[PDB]
């Protein structure tokens, strides 16, 4: 069984497994880190007693949610009710599956790339829809329709915000996108694309300030699946933002994974700071902002990016 | 192939109608004004109609791998634009009584006219498909424009479901044809076959499924059962547009497809089309025998007249005057249907609410509306193919084309269907003169349109040579 | 090394399944669902034909097909909502008042 | 090539292990621990707007990956497409189609 | 490549057969989404990568979302749909199923008599599709924008509430 | 002539009238059967809802849905039901269901001595404390014919203003939290802790000091209170300016708050609106100036 091809195949599979495990662990520790960083932003400490510095707290909520009684509503659709947290977890996990965290460390070097990310987000809206419908609660159903209408209103320009970076790279591939940032990171030319992508990524992840609730019926381990999937989506959106707008792993002195992890941690911290800092706008205001401001901004940014690209191609 | 400025000159009515769509849309966004938006729509359609002159002096060219502009496309573009302008003219006094928004009617009419122009210029399966749906979907809106009315909602639902089904059939047939041939241009459908192997089963199956879709679109038997319901339920200007522009554009693109495709010379396709034409003529004439509703009667009339047109289409590969017959017949049928549906629209206008019936009651029309009764009896005599009317000149062209190609079964079908049509058309025409128990310039404009259609029908019925010379001047590429 | 006939057969199977669902279902919603199955099957047939010939034309026809599918779904669901508003049922056999 | 088949195997293992991990999490949650209004049409309108503008977005997606090959002619065509898109959006906003509050 | 093609095609066939015979609308839409994902896998096995990406992005990510949305707005509890099961009666479906089977046999007989060198599965990227789209298919793009505009106007005119 | 004369404190199926002199004040024997019966009415209220007992009309135009927002409210203002008649998102009509926090405080006023009732006066407006004690002890002093000395007036004014700042800090922080900004409530409760340090030093208690007396206060001021007051007075203004700049000048908060639920002077007058809601209409009516008490003229 000793052959270089099989050794390389096993090494690549092991690298993908390591990436998956580190991402799920980082999502759970991101829940713990949201509690700690909210404590830091609010002049307090957060959980710092369960283990050293509170580091064993996440294990305590994991044990609590595992050994909590598993409960499904009596007049609920069991398959759809169980299926919603599956989607909420797996959709943005599989969206992470295209992220290049280091040169040579990627799971899938697809030719579609951020198209696969858009595939995953368009599937991810079904978690909210299914959680609202299957719970057999009219408050949960109304909240799910409002949340899904908001996410459609921002998913309508998520891809168009990425299209300026795609146009500059000339490709959908993520390695080509981070290689086109070898001199200047895409946050400088695609700045309006960057802010529109930030707004769309926060809105489709159901984060503050885009957060009658469609999770009130969930409990035990399904609620934990919803939360861990939300934090995995935070990590995935931050890593995609780093790769598409901040050079990915490229940096002057540090190893490439150190630069990627530092930039992803910075945007993770900015997610927490955005929750701690901004008030919640009204629903109609949020959706009018999504439709009237951001979508024309993405279209005009794409037009100007194309004009600059074709003018610079002598 | 790229686009040149000369290609842009050949693109002129399409560009003008699309610009009119955008301009009318932005004018509705500025402020809802029925008169201004209707005026902008008719100004754009008239601009496209007069830009056909610059298209003619641009010459005949291939503008895209998809479009081909020639005299054929010019004639069908002019017919589609005339039908759209008449639809807007009939639509304004009807929409004067409409309580909800009226401006979207003209936007949908303009987009459907754009689809008709694309079908006039279509040289490709992609452009044929796109032109068909660009006609169909604004007609989904227009047929159910008065969706509060029960009949209009019924007609809208029926038309939408059946047209989506026919679109699926047409696209599946196009996909099978593309799988056989490897190119989607009209001239390459059957070009990879030789030594008498033109009847390839996959190409024939694909063309059969496209025949299903197009025969839905042309109200041909046995895809005809939607026609009286959708004609009756739709608003009367929408019925005018659906009778004239949609049928004319789809028949023109079918004419071009069967002219250019080498598989149009197939014997099996010819026999299937002969069966469809025979059944369409006989069934449409028979089913209108006992109709007291003028709209359902005109729908069955449309089935019969499209059967006669298909008879002219069958002799395309054999005779030389088949497309000239199609042009003359389509001009006459357009003017006759414009007059008949316009009299119906003028007598149904203004829109008197969704809860009040829009029944015609044509009996005794001469004693309060004598000019409209004269126009409608001229149209009834024209649709019967009676001499001194242009419909007779079209029927004469169809019969000459059939006799030239020795299509004797279709010739006998035309004669028998003409006798049955004579019965019910004369019944309507004489009911206009029996005894039974407006005031703005747009209504007068609609009356002027139907009166001009009647005058044209009579004058070209007794002197058809200018129309014949114009149609012979519109020669497509050999 | 996938036969073109196998892809066309799969597309035809999906097409006739969608047409059967369109015919046998009294609900307008299931009729729209069957229409979507039919147009998606036809678009798959175009994709198979384009992939056999190595041309982008199959995917371009797919793009036009799904543009039509999206707009037709929009219009059909609007008409279905209007029907549910003005009749409180989706029985398509009840929408039959014009005949003869 | 060995690299592409290794990456295909890694992607397959990624999807399999992610789905299996979530399934095992649900199974362990079930096994462990002891036991004991009419929606408005604006929702449809917003979802319909999303569908239509997402199809126009796919057209722009196809344009964006091949901008340099299409040249300035493709820029003019996409500018016409985007202008039609923006005119439709302006029309939707001005007639109150995109106003949630009346 | 072929193995994925046959499994995805079988999954699409079985899911569509589950769709057209189901009584619950949300379950039927879920099976339809599964069939669309399977058809996207079929597209990816044939090298049509942009087609598969748009199959998930638009067909299974926008159109089915609209269908699901409308089903929630109706609150379809199977009123006179589940309580009748008219399509499950053999006297109702035996006719249309025989008609569809006859049409399938005719189409398959036409299909089997065509030249077939096989599908190579060479990936046709979205770059080539966009080159063709804004080259030889420009008027298709602009009039497709007009078609989507018409669909928008029609659906807004019909689907208002007042 | 009353449009709907139903019970507003007690439930509808209550026998007798509690404030009558022959009604016994004390708690009755608890019965699990009555609790189960009232639970059954709670579960059957969603089914047997009649939209005419509550004073409404047109109980489902076939689109007017109904919503309930209680009686489990996760907020500091308490828990109470509002049943909403909705046209989409618009509130056509709404009646509030109150009495879920009825403590019988007036009836207890008839059951406690003049001195032993003061802790009950604390718990009327439980964010007010000494502010709640002040009108009761002033009215009892009017009954007793007592004029308190000036130092009593200044002490009671100081404690009233400390508790007014405490209540206003809670109100502003909870409003900012209700808008959506979750951070300033932590710092506002730190400022409340500074106030509570001074109040604990003076009265021995935080929220219900019960420190005012008929004729004065319970104790003298402890030695060193001025240091705590000076420390709080140095602490407060920069924190207040920081809250203003961080949340109250936020345009998202302004869009959530400006123009929402507006009324004028006539509407405030006809509904008995007092406090900041009345004075925001331009009507200058504060009791501390219009009808001065407790030596407020000397400030
Ligand atoms: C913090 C310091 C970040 C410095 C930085 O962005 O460095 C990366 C890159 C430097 O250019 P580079 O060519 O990579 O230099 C090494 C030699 N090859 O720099 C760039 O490519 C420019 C990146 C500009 C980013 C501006 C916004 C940063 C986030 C706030
Ligand atoms: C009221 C009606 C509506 C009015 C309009 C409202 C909307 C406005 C939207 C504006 C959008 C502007 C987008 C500008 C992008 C221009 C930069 C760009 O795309 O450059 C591309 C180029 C890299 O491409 P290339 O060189 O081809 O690389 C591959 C090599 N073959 O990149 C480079 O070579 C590097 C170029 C760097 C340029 C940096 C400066 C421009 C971008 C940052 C703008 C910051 C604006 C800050 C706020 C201003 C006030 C709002
Ligand atoms: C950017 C590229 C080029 C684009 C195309 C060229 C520019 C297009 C500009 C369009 C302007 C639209 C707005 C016009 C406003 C007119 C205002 C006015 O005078 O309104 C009077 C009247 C209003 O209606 P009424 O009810 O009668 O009012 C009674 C109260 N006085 O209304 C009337 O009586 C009707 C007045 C009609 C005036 C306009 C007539 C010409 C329209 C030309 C464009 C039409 C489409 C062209 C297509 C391409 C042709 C090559
Ligand atoms: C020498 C023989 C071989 C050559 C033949 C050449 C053709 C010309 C000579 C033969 C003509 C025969 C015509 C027979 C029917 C005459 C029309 C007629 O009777 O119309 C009146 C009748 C309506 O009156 P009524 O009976 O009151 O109806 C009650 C309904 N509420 O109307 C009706 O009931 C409906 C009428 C429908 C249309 C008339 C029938 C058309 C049949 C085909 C005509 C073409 C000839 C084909 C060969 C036929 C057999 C010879
Ligand atoms: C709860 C579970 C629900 C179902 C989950 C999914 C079911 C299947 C799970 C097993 C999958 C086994 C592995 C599948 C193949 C992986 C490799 C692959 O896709 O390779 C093909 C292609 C490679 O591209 P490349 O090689 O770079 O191209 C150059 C030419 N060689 O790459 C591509 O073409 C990439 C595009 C295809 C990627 C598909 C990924 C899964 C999509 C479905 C997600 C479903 C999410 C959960 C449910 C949502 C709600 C329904
Ligand atoms: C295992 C038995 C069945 C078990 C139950 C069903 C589980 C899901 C099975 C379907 C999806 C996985 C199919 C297996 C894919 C394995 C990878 C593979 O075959 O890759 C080949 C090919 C790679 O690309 P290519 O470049 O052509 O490769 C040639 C080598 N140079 O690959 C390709 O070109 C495309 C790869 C497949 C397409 C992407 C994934 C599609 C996922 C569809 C899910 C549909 C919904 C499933 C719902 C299940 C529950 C009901
Ligand atoms: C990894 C990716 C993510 C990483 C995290 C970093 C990015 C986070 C992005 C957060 C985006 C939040 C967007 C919130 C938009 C809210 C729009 C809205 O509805 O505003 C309403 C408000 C008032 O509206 P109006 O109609 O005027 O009502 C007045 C009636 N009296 O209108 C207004 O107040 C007008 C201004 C509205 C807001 C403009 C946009 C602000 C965006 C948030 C600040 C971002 C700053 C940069 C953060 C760091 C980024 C690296
Ligand atoms: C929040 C970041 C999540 C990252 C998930 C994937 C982690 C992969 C770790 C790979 C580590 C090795 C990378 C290659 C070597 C270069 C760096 C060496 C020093 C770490
Ligand atoms: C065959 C071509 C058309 C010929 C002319 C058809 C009739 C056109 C309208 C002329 C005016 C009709 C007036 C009829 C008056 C009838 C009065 C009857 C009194 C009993
Ligand atoms: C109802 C219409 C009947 C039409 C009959 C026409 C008969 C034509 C026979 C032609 C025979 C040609 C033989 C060579
Ligand atoms: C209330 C209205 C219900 C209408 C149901 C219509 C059902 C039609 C079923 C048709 C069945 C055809 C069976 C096959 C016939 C022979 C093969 C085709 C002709 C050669």
């Amino acid at each position: 069984w000793i052959s270089p091809e099989l050794i390389e195949i096993l090494l690549t599979i092991l690298k993908a497994v390591v990436i998956l495990l580190v991402v799920v662990t980082c999502g759970a520790f991101m829940s713990f880190g949201e509690r700690r960083l909210l404590g830091l932003f609010q002049n307090r400490y957060g959980p710092n007693r369960v283990g050293w510095g509170g580091s064993l707290q996440l294990v305590a909520d994991m044990i609590k949610m595992f050994f909590k009684e598993d409960w499904i509503p009596k007049f609920s659709d069991r398959v759809i009710f169980t299926l919603a947290p599956m989607i909420a977890f797996t959709s943005l996990l599989l969206a992470f599956a295209i992220v290049p965290v280091s040169p040579g460390w990627v799971v899938a070097d697809l030719n579609i790339g951020i198209l696969f990310f858009l595939m995953m987000a368009g599937l991810a809206v079904y978690a909210v829809l299914f959680a609202g419908w299957s719970s057999n609660n009219k408050y949960s159903l109304l909240g799910a329709m409002r949340a899904s209408a908001q996410t459609l209103s921002y998913e309508v320009f998520l891809g168009l915000s990425l299209m300026g970076v795609v146009a500059q790279a000339g490709s959908f591939n993520m390695t080509d996108i981070v290689n086109s940032q070898a001199h200047v990171w895409n946050v400088i030319p695609q700045f309006f694309g960057f802010i529109t992508f930030a707004i769309a990524g926060v809105a489709v992840c159901h984060r503050h300030p885009f957060d009658d609730g469609y999770h009130i019926e969930y409990s035990g381990m399904k609620f934990g699946l919803f939360f861990v999937g939300e934090y995995i989506g935070i990590v995935t959106i931050s890593a995609l933002m780093v790769t598409l707008f901040f050079g990915g792993w490229q940096g002057p002195l540090l190893p490439p994974f150190i630069w990627f992890a530092l930039k992803t941690a910075f945007f993770m911290m900015m997610f927490i700071l955005i929750r701690a800092s901004l008030p919640r706008p009204r629903y109609d205001q949020v959706m009018s902002f999504g439709w009237k401001i951001c979508l024309p901004l993405t279209l005009i940014n794409l037009l100007v990016t194309a004009a600059v690209i074709l003018w610079q191609a002598q | 192939m790229t686009i040149t400025p000369q290609n842009l000159i050949a693109l002129l009515p399409l560009l003008i109608v699309g610009l009119t769509v955008v301009v009318v849309m932005l004018s509705i966004a500025w402020r809802r004004n029925h008169f201004l938006n209707a005026t902008l729509s008719v100004i754009g359609l008239n601009a496209a109609l007069v830009s056909l002159w610059f298209v003619g002096q641009a010459g005949a060219m291939d503008v895209t791998p998809l479009m081909r502009v020639d005299g054929f496309a010019m004639l069908y573009t002019g017919l589609v634009l005339l039908a759209s302008l008449a639809t807007c003219t009939f639509a304004y006094p009807w929409l004067e009584g409409y309580n909800d928004n009226k401006d979207e009617f003209y936007l949908l009419v303009l987009i459907a006219a754009l689809g008709g122009i694309l079908l006039a210029n279509a040289n490709h399966l992609a452009s044929l498909f796109l032109g068909i749906e660009l006609i169909s979907l604004p007609l989904f809106g227009l047929v159910g424009y008065a969706f509060r009315q029960k009949r209009s909602l019924e007609a809208s639902i029926k038309y939408t479901i059946l047209s989506a089904a026919a679109s699926s059939f047409l696209l599946f047939g196009m996909a099978l044809v593309y799988a056989q041939s490897g190119d989607l241009s009209f001239v390459a459908l059957g070009k990879n076959l030789g030594d008498g192997m033109l009847n390839e089963p996959l190409l024939l199956a694909g063309f059969g499924l496209m025949i299903v879709g197009l025969g839905f679109k042309l109200s041909l038997v046995p895809f005809h059962l939607w026609t009286p319901d959708v004609y009756q339920g739709a608003p009367a200007p929408v019925s005018t547009f659906l009778a004239t522009a949609s049928k004319i554009a789809i028949f023109g693109v079918v004419m071009r497809l069967f002219l250019y495709a080498p598989v149009g010379d197939s014997e099996a396709i010819r026999v299937v089309l002969a069966i469809i034409a025979f059944a369409s003529i006989i069934f449409g004439n028979l089913m209108a025998l006992s109709q007291t509703n003028i709209k359902r009667l005109l729908g069955y009339s449309s089935i019969s007249h499209l059967g006669y047109l298909l008879v002219a289409l069958i002799a395309l590969q054999t005779g030389e005057m088949s497309m000239e017959a199609v042009g003359v017949y389509l001009a006459g049928y357009l003017f006759s249907s414009l007059g008949a549906f316009g009299v119906v629209s003028l007598m149904s206008s203004p829109y008197r609410g969704p809860d009040a019936d829009s029944l015609f009651s044509y009996r005794g029309l001469f004693w309060h509306r004598p000019i409209l009764a004269a126009v409608m009896t001229v149209m009834m005599l024209s649709l019967a193919g009676i001499p001194m009317t242009l419909g007779f000149i079209g029927k004469f062209y169809v019969l000459a084309v059939g006799v030239q190609a020795h299509l004797w079964w279709l010739v006998g079908a035309v004669v028998v269907g003409s006798a049955i049509g004579l019965y019910y058309y004369l019944r309507v025409a004489v009911s206009l003169y029996l005894h039974a128990p407006p005031s703005n310039w747009q209504y007068s404009a609609g009356g002027i349109v139907v009166l001009i259609s009647a005058l044209l029908v009579l004058v070209l019925g007794v002197w058809p040579q200018p129309l014949i010379s114009i149609v012979r001047l519109a020669m497509p590429l050999m | 090394m996938i036969p073109l006939q196998h892809g066309l057969i799969l597309a035809a199977i999906l097409f006739v399944l969608g047409l059967t669902g369109l015919v046998i279902r009294r609900n307008l919603l299931f009729m729209l669902i069957g229409l979507e199955i039919m147009i998606n099957a036809s678009a798959l047939a175009f994709v198979v034909a384009g992939s056999y010939w190595g041309q982008t034309d199959g995917q371009v026809m797919y793009i036009l097909a799904i543009s039509l599918a999206a707009a037709e779904a929009s219009i059909g669901l609007a008409l279905l909502l209007q029907l549910h508003r003005r009749r409180q049922n989706l029985n398509i056999d009840s929408v039959s008042e014009m005949r003869g | 090539s060995t690299e592409v088949i290794a990456h295909h195997w890694a992607f397959a293992i990624f999807l399999i292990v992610a789905i299996g991990l979530c399934c095992l999490m649900l199974v362990g949650g079930w096994f462990l621990g002891g036991r004991a209004l009419r929606l408005s049409a604006k929702f449809y309108l917003v979802a319909m707007f999303f569908v239509i503008f997402d199809v126009e977005a796919l057209y722009l997606f196809a344009w964006s990956t091949s901008i340099r090959e299409s040249g300035w002619v493709g820029f003019v065509e996409a500018a016409i497409f985007i202008f039609v898109l923006l005119a439709g959006l302006v029309y939707l906003v001005r007639i109150g189609a995109l106003d949630w509050t009346p | 490549m072929e193995f994925a093609f046959y499994i995805c095609g079988l999954i699409a066939i079985l899911a569509t057969l589950r769709v057209i015979t189901h009584t619950n609308p949300v379950h039927a839409l879920l099976y339809l989404i599964i069939s669309l994902l399977a058809i996207s896998g079929v597209f990816f096995s044939l090298g049509a990568y942009f087609a598969g990406a748009l199959e998930i992005i638009v067909y299974a990510g926008a159109i089915m979302v609209l269908f699901v949305f409308v089903v929630m707005m109706l609150n379809l509890g199977g009123s006179e749909i589940e309580q009748e099961r008219q399509w499950l009666k053999p006297q109702v479906w035996i006719g249309p199923a025989i008609l569809s089977a006859i049409m399938l046999v005719v189409i398959v007989y036409a299909i089997l008599g065509v030249n077939d060198q096989g599908i190579d599965g060479t990936p046709i990227s979205a770059k080539a599709v966009g080159i063709t789209l804004f080259g030889p298919y420009v008027l298709a793009v602009e009039l497709a924008s007009m078609l989507l505009l018409a669909g928008l106007v029609v659906a807004f005119h019909v689907g208002r509430e007042e | 002539g009353h449009p709907n004369l139903r019970r507003i404190m007690m439930p509808q199926t209550w026998k007798g009238h509690p404030l009558r002199k022959d009604y016994p004040a004390r708690a009755t024997e608890f019965s699990p059967f009555e609790l189960t019966k009232a639970k059954q009415d709670l579960e059957m209220e969603a089914l047997t809802f009649k939209p005419e007992e509550w004073g409404m009309k047109r109980g489902t135009n076939e689109d007017f849905m109904f919503l309930n927002l209680g009686p489990n409210h996760p907020s500091a203002h308490g828990a109470f039901r509002i049943v909403l008649q909705l046209d989409g998102e618009e509130i056509v009509d709404c009646v509030p269901d109150i009495g879920y926090h009825h403590r019988g405080a007036e009836k207890m006023g008839e059951r406690q001595s003049w001195h032993s009732y003061i802790p009950y006066t604390d718990r009327i407006e439980y964010l007010g404390g000494c502010v709640n004690e002040m009108p009761y002890v002033l009215a009892v002093e009017k009954l007793a014919g007592i004029t308190v000395p000036d130092r009593v007036n200044v002490i009671r004014v100081m404690l009233s203003e400390l508790f007014r700042i405490n209540s206003h800090l809670l109100y502003i922080s909870t409003f900012i939290q209700d808008v959506g900004a979750m951070t300033p409530v932590f710092f506002a409760f730190t400022d409340r802790q500074k106030i509570y340090d001074l109040v604990e030093a003076i009265t021995g208690f935080r929220m219900h000091p019960a420190w005012f007396r008929i004729g004065g206060v319970a104790h003298d001021l402890p030695r060193g209170w001025d240091r705590l007051l000076r420390e709080f007075l140095d602490w407060m203004p920069k924190r207040l300016a920081s809250y203003e700049k961080a949340a109250l000048q936020n345009t998202i908060l302004k869009g959530r708050s400006q123009g929402v639920a507006a009324y004028g002077a006539k509407e405030a007058l006809e509904w008995g609106t007092t406090g900041a809601g009345l004075r925001a209409t331009g009507i200058d009516f504060d009791v501390r100036k219009a009808r001065p008490y407790s030596g407020y003229e000397n400030f």
